C-alpha cells in the first residue's frame, strides 16, 4: 500500500517589479489516465498571494485547506492579513512539521511583498525555503525553468539590454513556455490558468492548450 | 484495510442536466469469483445525495453506516439544514485522506452524485484522498473503457437530457459487461433529481453477441 | 440546614438523599409536558412558556427527536434537558452502530435512566434537574411511552404529565379511553388537556408544542403538522369555552 | 406597583423584571425599593421615575454599589 | 472445511463438514463447526479455528447479555451484526469467515454471510469454507425457491457431500441442524447416511 | 443559602441552583449590547466602555468565522475562551465540510460546552452572555446565550447593564424589522443603545461598535470612524 | 459577608464578582509605580525603583525588561509572577518570529500574555490563582509606537499613556492633565519624570528610577546613568 | 456522636458506620416488602406490588428481574439503585459464564455483588446504593438457594428471609413457620410466602397486588407467575387452608 500517487502537474512563477505571475496547467492525471481536465493548481490565499501546489492531489488539497485555516487563525489572532513572506515561513514550518511523512507536494508561493514588489518563494516537500526571482515546479519544470533563466535572467546572452520585463512580456513568456510544455510533457496541457497578482488584485486568465 | 477481500467493480456517474445518474453492478467479487451477486453498491445518503463505491464492499458498508448515522443525526437536529452533495463529498474526502495518512486506508473509490439548489454535483473521492468534480466519472477498471464515450458525447453536446443520459450510461455499462472480467449483467441505475433519489431495481443489458460471433 | 442535604452521596439519618429530592423539586416548578399513548401511537404536548415577545417562534423547544423513531418531551432545567437529549441521541446512535437496528425504547429508557442514576450517585456532580418522557411506535413492539425523573426511575406509562400541573393533568387524562383512541383524536385531547391545565393569570404567554409518533408516521417521530396543530388548538379553545359555560 | 401608584413612574418600567431582580425581598424591602427609586429620580433632576432608577433603588436597598469592574467586557 | 445454510419458510437448516486440518493432517475429524450462539441462532465457522472460536465465544457473551437485558429473544440480524462489527474491526488479525443462520419471531428463517473482511449480506442460501466453490456452483443450479424442511435437509446433505468428496481439506461426518419455532434438531450423517456419488 | 450557593454542585432546598444565578448576575456587569435582524441582515451594536480617557475603549464585537460575529457582556476571560472555542468549531466545520457551520448548530455546541461546568465541581459557569449574529443559508440569525447554558433564538434582543430600556424599545419597534434597509436596521440598533444610555450620555463614534452580517456581506465590524455614516445619519433626541 | 465567596477563584458572589481577581488586582498596588507614555516618536517607560538598602546592586530589581528588540515591559506586582509572564512574552515573541519570520506586534504579544493569564482554574491549561502582576508592554511595530496595559484578570488594552503600581490613581490624573497626542518623546520623558518626582516619597536623582524607550528605529534602549543624570538635570 | 456521621469512611468512637446504617434505612424507604422461602426443591420470592395509578403500566412496574436464565432476584429499596444493581448482577453473571464456561452459582453471584458493595462502603467515591437484593436459584449439588445482598457486603444464605418495611415481622412469622416442618413443597412454600406477606401487611391479596417468581428443581428457570396462576394459588390455598 503506497500512500502516494503522482497526479502530475506543472506550475510556474515569475516575480517582477510590481507584479507576480503564478500559472499552472489544468491537466490532472493518475498515471496514464488524463482523467479530470479542470481543477487548476493555483489557489488565492489572499488578495496579495497565490500558492501553486503540484504533485499528489490529496496532499495538495489537504495542504491548501490547512493553509487557509492557518490564514484565518492568524487573521483572528493578529487582526491583519498575512504578508507573503509570513505565509511562506508558516508554510515552511507546516511542511517540516511532517518531516517523517512528507507532504508529497511542491509549492510555489507568488505575490506582493510589503514593499509592493513581486516575490516568489519555492519549497521542496520537506519544507525548504528560498525567495527566488522566478521558479518552475512539477513535472515540466525541467523544461520550463531553463527558458525563464534565458529570458528573464538573460543567462548566457552577453551584450544585451537588461530592461526589466513588463507584465505583457512576462505573460507572453509564460504562455510560450507552457505551449512548449504541453507539447513535450504528456502530463502538461489541457488548459492553462494564469493568476496575476498586483496592487489592483488577482486577475485570472485562462488559455486553451493541447487537449491530449 | 491493507488487503481488499471482496471488491465491487467500476461505478459510473453522469451529469444529467436536471440531476445526476450513476450506475453500478450488483456483483461483489472475491478475486476471480462472483460470490455475492444480489448486493446493491449504491446508497441514498439523503433526499439529494447518493453514493456509489467500487472497492472493498466491507469498507463501503462501513462508510454507508457512518454516512447514514450522520444523516440521521442531522435530521434529528431538524433545523432546516441538510448536508449538501459537496459537503458529503468534502467529509468523505477528509475521512479517506485521514485514514490514508493513518496508513489504514478505506479501499473504496466512490462517486458522489447530488442535485441541490438546481445544481448537479458529481465527485470522485478515491482511496488515497483525491477529490474531483468532473462532469462524468468512471471509477474502477471502467475508467479506461467508459470515460472516452462519456467525454466524446459531452464534448459533442455539453448538456444532456434524461433520456440521452440514461441511454449513454446504459451503453457504457453495456461495454463494461462486454469487456470487464469482474462485471455482471445486473446493474442498478440511481437517479437524483429535484424530486429526490430513485434506484431503478435490477436492470439488465440486452447484450448482442452475434456482433463478433 | 438539615446537614445531610449537601452532595448526592450522603444519606440522611432516614435513608433519604436530599439532593435528588431538591432536583425533583426543581423539575416540579416548570411548565407542563404531557404524553398519552393511544392504541396506534404516542402524542406529546408541551405548554412552552414564551418568556418574552423577543424570542422567535420555536425557541426553547422542549420536544426533541432522540433518534428518528423516538421523541423526547422534557420538563425542568432546559440546559440539563438538552444535555440529556444529546446523551440519549448518542446512546441510540451507539445502539444502531453496534447491533444494527433501531434501539428499543424500553432499552433506551433503561440506558438513560442508568446515566441519570450515575449522576445522582456522586458528590462531584449534581443530579439532573429535569424529568422527561420518551415515546415511540413500531410495528413489532407497539406504541410505548416511558418517563424518567431525576432519581432515575423508568416506569412505563399510558398517560403521563410532568411539571407544575402534573396532578391536574393526570386527573384530566384518567378520563380518557386512550387504549382505543386514534392519534387524530388523541392529539386534540392533548391540546385540550394542556389548555385546561395552563394558567393564564400566572404564566401569561403560552405556546402549545405538539408531536406524535405513530402508525400514521410509519413509526417516525415528528412535529404535528401546522394545520393539525391549528385545528387541535381551535378545538381546545372551543372546549375551554364549553367548560366555562 | 402598589407602592409606586402615587408617583410619576414611566410606563416603560418592567415590574416583572424588578420582581425577578429582587430575589427574596420583603414587602417592606419592595416598598423601600420604590422609595429609593423615587429619591434617585429626584436626584439627577428627573420628572419621571425610570426602570434604571428602580435598579439603583434595589442596589441602595441592599446597600450595594455599582461600579464598572475592569475585568468585565 | 465446508459450511452451508439454507432458508425455508419458517426456519433454516445449517450444515457443516467435520474436518479440522493443520496442514495435511486431520487434527480433529469430528469437529463441531456448528455453534449455538444464543438458543436458535447458529453460526457455522470457517478459517482459523482459534479466531473463529474466540469470535463465537465473544459474540455468544455479548448476545446473551443483550437478550437478557432486553427480555426478548435476540434477532439473527443482531447476532450477525455483532459478528460483523468484530470481524470488520479486526480484519487484519482475524482469518475467519462465518455464516449466521437462525430463526426469530419477527423475521424467522434468516441466513447472513459474513465472509473474510466485514461484509454483511443476507442470502436465501449461503456457503463458505475452503471447499465452498464446487458445491457453490452446484447449488447455483440445484437451488429452487420454496423448499420445505426435508427438501432443504437433503439439499444441504448432498451439497456438503459433494464438497467433502471433491475437497481434500473437507471430510468426515456431516452435521446438520434444523432451526424453527419448535426449536433446534441436530443430526449427523456418518458414513452411509451421506450420498455416495451425489 | 449560605451553604447552598458555595458551588454549582448543590441544589438549594427549593429546586433552585444558586451559582448559575450568580453567573447570570455577572452577565449584567458588562455593557449594553443590542442585536437584531431584518430578513436579509443581522446587526450587533455594542456600547464600548472606557477604563480611562487615555485607554482605548474595550472591544465588544468579535469576529467568528466570516458568517458569524459575537457580542459579549460579562467576564472578558470567559468571553475570550468562548470566542476561541467558537472560532475553532467554525474552522473545524469548514475544514471537514466545505461549508460554513450553521449558527443554530454552533449555538448548540456552545450550550453543551457551557452546560458542562454547570453540573460538575471543577470550574465555574461561564460568566459571559453572548449575542451571536450570523447568516447561514436559512437566513439571518440572532441568538442569545446566558451563563446558565440556555440559548434563545431571538428576532431582536439586548443584554448587559441597563438592558431593559433597549429590550422595551425592541419589543415596541420589532414590527418594523424584516422589511428594513440595512441603514434603517442599524439606526434602530443605535436607537436601542441610546435608550439604554444615561440621559446625559450620548452615542459617540468612540464608544459605539457596529457589527453587520448578511447576504452578500461577510461579518464586518465598524469601529472608530467607520461608524460615522451611521451615527451621523442617526436622528437626535 | 465575603467569606464564602472569595476563598476560591471559581466561586461567584451574589453580585457576580470574582473576589480573588479583585484581590490580585489589589496586590498590584503593592508594587512601585510605573508610567508608560505612547507618542508619535516612540514609547517611553519610567519606573520608580524602590531600593530597600544599599549592597543590593541595581541590576536585580527588574521593573523594566526587554521583550524582543522592539518591546519593553514595565512591571508592577509579585516578582515571581512578573518573571513568569515576562518569560511567556519573550518565548511567545520568539515563537512567532520562528514560525512567521517577522516581529510580533505589541498587541499580539500582550494578547498572548493575557491568554496565559486568563487560566486561573480552567482545568485544561498549572496556575491556581490570578497572576498578581500588572504589565505595560511598550513597543514599536508596523502600526507605529504602541503601549498596552495588562492586568491580572487577563484584560489588556492599549493606552496612549498609563500608570500602574502604588501611585497609579494619583499619577494617572497627572497623566490625563499633561498628555496630548502631539507630544515628542523628549516631552514625554520629561513629563513622566515630573510625575514620578511628584509621586515619589524619595527625591528623584540618578538611581531609584529606571527609564527606557522604544522608537521607530533603534531598539529598546534602557537609559544608563549618564542619560538618566542628563534628563534629571532639568526634568 | 453526630460528627462521625456525614462520611462513609469515618468510624464512630465505638466503631460504627452510620452512613451504612442509613443505607439500610434507605432500604426501608420504598414502602414495599419482599419475602423469599425455599422448599425441598423450589424457591419462591413474593413482592408487594403497588400501582397507585390507572395510567402507570403495571407490566413495566415490577421488582422481579431475571438475572440469568436460571437465577432470579427481587429488589427492594430505591428503584434506580435496584435497577443499577440488577444490571451489575447480570453483567457479573455474563462475565462468569464467559470466563469459566458454566453458569454462575447463586452464592457466587451474591458474593460478587456483596464485594462490589463493600468496595463502596470502604472507599469514598459513591454512596452505598440503598437497595436489598434477594436472589433465588437452583444449584445442581446443593438444591434450591435463597440469598441476600444487603448494601454493606453481607450476604448470608437463607432458608427464608424478608426485606423492606416489615422485614422484622416477616422474619418472626417465618421463624415460627419454619420451626415446624421446614420441609415445604412447592404449593406449601407459595402458601407460606403469600401468607407471611398477607399477615404482616394486614390485608388479603388481590391476584394483581402481588408478584411471585419461582424456581423449581424440575424446571430450574426463573418463572414469573402470571395473574391466572397467582389467583389460582390464592383461591385454592385460602379455600383449603
Amino acid at each position: 500500500f503506497s500512500p502516494y500517487v503522482f497526479n502530475g502537474g506543472t506550475i510556474l512563477a515569475i516575480a517582477g517589479e510590481d507584479f507576480a505571475i503564478v500559472a499552472s496547467d489544468t491537466r490532472l492525471s493518475e498515471g496514464f489516465s488524463i482523467h479530470t481536465r479542470d481543477s487548476p493548481k493555483c489557489y488565492k490565499l489572499t488578495d496579495k498571494t497565490v500558492i501553486g501546489c503540484s504533485g499528489f492531489h490529496g496532499d495538495c488539497l489537504t495542504l491548501t485547506k490547512i493553509i487557509e485555516a492557518r490564514l484565518k487563525m492568524y487573521k483572528h489572532s493578529n487582526n491583519k492579513a498575512m504578508t507573503t513572506g509570513a505565509i511562506a515561513a508558516m508554510l515552511s514550518t507546516i511542511l517540516y512539521s511532517r518531516r517523517f511523512f512528507p507532504y508529497y507536494v511542491y509549492n510555489i508561493i507568488g505575490g506582493l511583498d510589503e514593499e509592493g514588489k513581486g516575490a516568489v518563494y519555492s519549497f521542496d516537500p520537506v519544507g525548504s525555503y528560498q525567495r527566488d526571482s522566478f521558479k518552475a515546479g512539477g513535472s515540466a519544470s525541467a523544461m520550463l525553468q531553463p527558458l525563464l533563466d534565458n529570458q528573464v535572467g538573460f543567462k548566457n546572452m552577453q551584450n544585451v539590454e537588461h530592461v526589466p520585463l513588463s507584465l505583457d512580456r512576462a505573460m507572453r513568456l509564460v504562455k510560450d513556455v507552457f505551449i512548449s510544455a504541453a507539447e513535450r510533457d504528456v502530463y502538461t496541457g489541457d488548459a492553462l490558468r494564469i493568476c496575476i497578482v498586483t496592487k489592483e488584485g488577482i486577475r485570472e486568465e485562462t488559455v486553451s492548450l493541447r487537449k491530449d | 484495510t491493507q488487503n481488499p477481500m471482496v471488491t465491487g467493480t467500476s461505478v459510473l456517474g453522469v451529469k444529467f442536466e436536471g440531476g445526476v445518474v450513476i450506475a453500478a453492478d450488483m456483483l461483489g467479487s472475491y478475486g476471480s469469483l462472483a460470490r455475492f451477486r444480489n448486493i446493491s453498491r449504491i446508497m441514498r445518503v439523503n433526499n439529494s445525495t447518493m453514493l456509489g463505491a467500487s472497492g472493498d464492499y466491507a469498507d463501503f458498508q462501513y462508510l454507508k453506516q457512518v454516512l447514514g448515522q450522520m444523516v440521521i443525526d442531522e435530521e434529528l437536529l431538524g433545523d432546516g439544514h441538510s448536508y449538501s452533495p459537496r459537503a458529503i463529498h468534502s467529509w468523505l474526502t477528509r475521512a479517506m485522506y485521514s485514514r490514508r495518512s493513518k496508513m489504514n486506508p478505506l479501499w473504496n473509490t466512490m462517486v458522489i452524485g447530488g442535485y441541490a439548489d438546481g445544481e448537479s454535483f458529481l465527485g470522485y473521492v478515491d482511496m488515497l484522498g483525491v477529490a474531483y468534480e468532473a462532469p462524468s466519472l468512471a471509477t474502477g477498471y471502467g475508467a479506461y473503457l467508459a470515460q472516452p464515450l462519456l467525454r466524446e458525447v459531452l464534448e459533442k453536446q455539453p448538456v444532456l437530457s434524461q433520456t440521452e443520459a440514461r441511454d449513454l450510461v446504459e451503453r457504457c455499462m453495456r461495454v463494461l459487461y462486454y469487456r470487464d472480467a469482474r462485471s455482471y449483467n445486473r446493474f442498478q441505475i440511481a437517479t437524483v433529481t429535484e424530486k429526490g433519489v430513485e434506484i431503478e431495481g435490477p436492470l439488465s443489458t440486452e447484450t448482442n453477441w452475434d456482433i463478433a460471433h | 440546614g438539615t446537614g445531610y442535604d449537601l452532595s448526592a452521596s450522603t444519606f440522611s439519618p432516614d435513608g433519604r438523599v436530599f439532593q435528588v429530592e431538591y432536583a425533583m423539586k426543581a423539575v416540579e416548578n416548570s411548565s407542563t409536558a404531557i404524553g398519552i399513548r393511544c392504541k396506534d401511537g404516542v402524542v406529546f404536548g408541551v405548554e412552552k412558556l414564551v418568556l418574552s415577545k423577543l424570542y422567535e417562534e420555536g425557541s426553547n423547544k422542549r420536544l426533541f427527536n432522540v433518534d428518528r423513531h423516538v421523541g423526547m418531551a422534557v420538563a425542568g432545567l432546559l440546559a440539563d434537558a438538552r444535555s440529556l437529549a444529546d446523551i440519549a441521541r448518542e446512546e441510540a446512535s451507539n445502539f444502531r452502530s453496534n447491533f444494527g437496528y433501531n434501539i428499543p425504547l424500553k432499552h433506551l429508557a433503561d440506558r438513560v435512566a442508568m446515566y441519570v442514576h450515575a449522576y445522582t450517585l456522586y458528590s462531584a456532580v449534581r443530579p439532573f434537574g429535569c424529568s422527561f418522557m420518551l415515546g415511540s411506535y413500531s410495528v413489532n413492539d407497539g406504541a410505548q411511552l416511558y418517563m424518567i425523573d431525576p432519581s432515575g426511575v423508568s416506569y412505563g406509562y399510558w398517560g403521563c404529565a410532568i411539571g407544575k400541573a402534573r396532578q391536574a393533568a393526570k386527573t384530566e387524562i384518567e378520563k380518557l379511553q386512550m387504549k382505543e383512541m386514534t392519534c387524530r383524536d388523541i392529539v386534540k385531547e392533548v391540546a385540550k388537556i394542556i389548555y385546561i391545565v395552563h394558567d393564564e393569570v400566572k404564566d401569561k404567554a403560552f405556546e402549545l408544542e405538539l408531536s406524535w409518533v405513530g402508525e400514521l408516521t410509519n413509526g417516525r417521530h415528528e412535529i404535528v403538522p401546522k394545520d393539525i396543530r391549528e385545528e387541535a388548538e381551535k378545538y381546545a379553545k372551543e372546549s375551554l369555552k364549553e367548560e366555562d359555560e | 406597583q402598589i407602592h409606586s401608584r402615587k408617583m410619576n413612574v414611566s410606563p416603560d418600567v418592567n415590574y416583572e423584571e424588578l420582581a425577578r431582580c429582587t430575589d427574596d425581598f420583603n414587602g417592606a424591602q419592595c416598598k423601600a425599593v420604590c422609595v429609593e427609586a423615587g429619591m434617585i429620580a429626584l436626584r439627577r433632576g428627573a420628572t419621571e421615575l425610570t426602570h434604571e432608577d428602580y435598579m439603583e433603588g434595589i442596589l441602595e436597598v441592599q446597600a450595594k454599589k455599582k461600579a464598572n469592574l475592569q475585568y468585565y467586557a | 472445511t465446508t459450511i452451508m445454510a439454507v432458508q425455508f419458510d419458517g426456519g433454516v437448516v445449517l450444515g457443516a463438514d467435520s474436518r479440522t486440518t493443520t496442514g495435511s493432517y486431520i487434527a480433529n475429524r469430528v469437529t463441531d463447526k456448528l455453534t449455538p450462539i444464543h438458543d436458535r441462532i447458529f453460526c457455522c465457522r470457517s478459517g482459523s479455528a482459534a479466531d473463529t472460536q474466540a469470535v463465537a465465544d465473544a459474540v455468544t457473551y455479548q448476545l446473551g447479555f443483550h437478550s437478557i437485558e432486553l427480555n426478548e429473544p435476540p434477532l439473527v440480524h443482531t447476532a450477525a451484526s455483532l459478528f460483523k462489527e468484530m470481524c470488520y474491526r479486526y480484519r487484519e488479525d482475524l482469518m475467519a469467515g462465518i455464516i449466521i443462520a437462525g430463526w426469530d419471531p419477527q423475521e424467522g428463517g434468516q441466513v447472513y454471510s459474513v465472509p473474510m473482511g466485514g461484509m454483511m449480506v443476507r442470502q436465501s442460501f449461503a456457503i463458505g469454507g475452503s471447499g465452498s466453490s464446487y458445491i457453490y456452483g452446484y447449488v447455483d443450479a440445484t437451488y429452487r425457491e420454496g423448499m420445505t424442511k426435508e427438501e432443504c435437509l437433503q439439499f444441504t446433505a448432498n451439497a456438503l457431500a459433494l464438497a467433502m468428496e471433491r475437497d481434500g481439506s473437507s471430510g468426515g461426518v456431516i452435521r446438520l441442524a434444523a432451526i424453527a419455532e419448535s426449536g433446534v434438531e441436530r443430526q449427523v450423517l456418518l458414513g452411509d447416511q451421506i450420498p455416495k456419488f451425489a | 443559602r449560605n451553604q447552598y450557593d458555595n458551588d454549582v454542585t448543590v441544589w438549594s432546598p427549593q429546586g433552585r441552583i444558586h451559582q448559575i444565578e450568580y453567573a447570570m448576575e455577572a452577565v449584567k456587569q458588562g455593557s449594553a449590547t443590542v442585536g437584531l435582524k431584518s430578513k436579509t441582515h443581522a446587526v450587533l451594536v455594542a456600547l464600548k466602555r472606557a477604563q480611562s480617557e487615555l485607554a482605548a475603549h474595550q472591544k465588544k464585537i468579535l469576529h467568528v468565522d466570516n458568517h458569524i460575529g459575537i457580542s459579549i457582556a460579562g467576564l472578558t476571560a470567559d468571553a475570550r475562551l468562548l470566542c476561541n472555542f467558537m472560532r475553532q468549531e467554525c474552522l473545524d466545520s469548514r475544514f471537514v465540510f466545505d461549508r460554513p457551520l450553521p449558527v443554530s448548530r454552533l449555538v448548540s455546541l456552545i450550550g453543551s460546552k457551557t452546560q458542562i461546568p454547570t453540573q460538575r465541581y471543577g470550574r465555574r459557569p461561564y460568566g459571559v452572555g453572548l449575542l451571536i449574529a450570523g447568516y447561514d443559508d436559512m437566513g439571518p440569525h440572532i441568538f442569545q446565550t446566558c451563563p446558565s447554558a440556555n440559548y434563545f433564538d431571538c428576532r431582536a434582543m439586548s443584554i448587559g447593564a441597563r438592558s431593559q430600556s433597549a429590550r422595551t424599545y425592541l419589543e415596541r419597534h420589532m414590527s418594523e424589522f424584516m422589511e428594513c434597509n440595512l441603514n434603517e436596521l442599524v439606526k434602530h440598533g443605535l436607537r436601542a443603545l441610546r435608550e439604554t444610555l444615561p440621559a446625559e450620555q450620548d452615542l459617540t463614534t468612540k464608544n459605539v461598535s457596529i457589527g453587520i452580517v448578511g447576504k452578500d456581506l461577510e461579518f464586518t465590524i465598524y469601529d472608530d470612524d467607520d461608524v460615522s455614516p451611521f451615527l451621523e445619519g442617526l436622528e437626535e433626541r | 459577608t465575603r467569606s464564602e465567596y472569595d476563598r476560591g477563584v471559581n466561586t461567584f458572589s451574589p453580585e457576580g464578582r470574582l473576589f480573588q481577581v479583585e484581590y490580585a488586582i489589589e496586590a498590584i498596588k503593592l508594587g512601585s509605580t510605573a508610567i508608560g507614555i505612547q507618542t508619535s516618536e516612540g514609547v517611553c517607560l519610567a519606573v520608580e525603583k524602590r531600593i530597600t538598602s544599599p549592597l543590593m546592586e541595581p541590576s536585580s530589581i527588574e521593573k523594566i525588561v526587554e521583550i524582543d528588540a522592539h518591546i519593553g515591559c514595565a512591571m508592577s506586582g509579585l516578582i515571581a509572577d512578573a518573571k513568569t509572564l515576562i518569560d511567556k512574552a519573550r518565548v511567545e515573541t520568539q515563537n512567532h518570529w520562528f514560525t512567521y519570520n517577522e516581529t510580533m506586534t505589541v498587541e499580539s504579544v500582550t494578547q498572548a500574555v493575557s491568554n496565559l493569564a486568563l487560566q486561573f482554574g480552567e482545568e485544561d491549561a498549572a496556575m491556581s490563582r490570578p497572576f498578581g502582576v500588572a504589565l505595560l508592554f511598550g513597543g514599536v511595530d508596523e502600526k507605529g509606537p504602541q503601549l498596552f496595559h495588562m492586568d491580572p484578570s487577563g484584560t489588556f488594552v492599549q493606552c496612549d499613556a498609563r500608570a500602574i503600581g502604588s501611585a497609579s490613581e494619583g499619577a494617572q490624573s497627572s497623566l490625563q492633565e499633561v498628555y496630548h497626542k502631539s507630544m515628542t518623546l523628549k516631552e514625554a520623558i520629561k513629563s513622566s519624570l515630573i510625575i514620578l518626582k511628584q509621586v515619589m516619597e524619595e527625591k528623584l536623582n540618578a538611581t531609584n528610577i529606571e527609564l527606557a524607550t522604544v522608537q521607530p528605529g533603534q531598539n529598546f534602549h534602557m537609559f544608563t546613568k549618564e542619560e538618566l543624570e542628563e534628563v534629571i538635570k532639568d526634568i | 456522636s453526630a460528627g462521625f456521621d456525614r462520611h462513609i469512611t469515618i468510624f464512630s468512637p465505638e466503631g460504627r458506620l452510620y452512613q451504612v446504617e442509613y443505607a439500610f434505612k434507605a432500604i426501608n424507604q420504598g414502602g414495599l416488602t419482599s419475602v423469599a422461602v425455599r422448599g425441598k426443591d423450589c424457591a419462591v420470592i413474593v413482592t408487594q406490588k403497588k400501582v397507585p395509578d390507572k395510567l402507570l403500566d403495571s407490566s413495566t412496574v415490577t421488582h422481579l428481574f431475571k438475572i440469568t436464565e436460571n437465577i432470579g432476584c427481587v429488589m427492594t429499596g430505591m428503584t434506580a439503585d435496584s435497577r443499577s444493581q440488577v444490571q451489575r448482577a447480570r453483567y457479573e453473571a455474563a462475565n462468569w459464564k464467559y470466563k469459566y464456561g458454566y453458569e454462575i452459582p447463586v452464592d457466587m453471584l451474591c458474593k460478587r455483588i456483596a464485594d462490589i458493595s463493600q468496595v463502596y462502603t470502604q472507599n469514598a467515591e459513591m454512596r452505598p446504593l440503598g437497595c436489598c437484593m434477594i436472589l433465588i436459584g437452583i444449584d445442581e449439588e446443593q438444591g434450591p438457594q435463597v440469598y441476600k445482598c444487603d448494601p454493606a457486603g453481607y450476604y448470608c444464605g437463607f432458608k427464608a428471609t424478608a426485606a423492606g418495611v416489615k422485614q422484622t415481622e416477616s422474619t418472626s412469622f417465618l421463624e415460627k413457620k419454619v420451626k415446624k416442618k421446614f420441609d415445604w413443597t412447592f404449593e406449601q412454600t407459595v402458601e407460606t410466602a403469600i401468607t407471611c406477606l398477607s399477615t404482616v401487611l394486614s390485608i388479603d391479596f388481590k391476584p394483581s397486588e402481588i408478584e411471585v417468581g419461582v424456581v423449581t428443581v424440575e424446571n430450574p428457570k426463573f418463572r414469573i407467575l402470571t395473574e391466572a396462576e397467582i389467583d389460582a394459588h390464592l383461591v385454592a390455598l385460602a379455600e383449603r387452608d
